[PDB]
């Protein structure tokens, strides 16, 4: 962001980030395993705070 | 004597879970049994041998008032 030129961008990403392998690594995919809410409590007790 | 005034405590943590998150009855006969018998030997020596002193001397004691009737 600010004074920058997309085209200029595009052509700098092209000659140094383009060593990075596209396809995945004997092509194993990621997925999300969704995360549980537990309604609970937890107390910490210190009087000298 | 209100919460806030009781004591001092330092460095202990509790964790709690809440009520609709848990089952009614995880164990009540499979741990209900063992634990009645693990109270009930530690309780028995001490309580018991003071009433089966009343047993013998309510069975003593009625049986010295039939016989003192009719021979």
């Amino acid at each position: 962001a600010g004074g920058v030129e997309h085209r200029q961008l595009l052509d700098l990403a092209q000659k140094h980030f383009s060593s990075l392998s596209g396809t995945y690594v004997e092509d194993a995919v990621p997925a999300f395993t969704p995360c549980r809410f537990t309604g609970s409590e937890i107390r910490h007790r210190d009087d000298a705070l | 004597r209100e919460f806030g005034h009781l004591t001092r405590m330092r460095h202990v943590i509790t964790y709690s879970l809440s009520p609709f998150e848990q089952r009614a009855f995880p164990h009540y006969f499979t741990k209900g049994i063992p634990n009645v018998l693990r109270r009930t030997r530690a309780c028995i020596l001490r309580v018991a041998p003071p009433f089966v002193v009343f047993y013998l001397v309510y069975t003593w004691g009625t049986q010295e008032f039939e016989k003192s009737k009719r021979k």
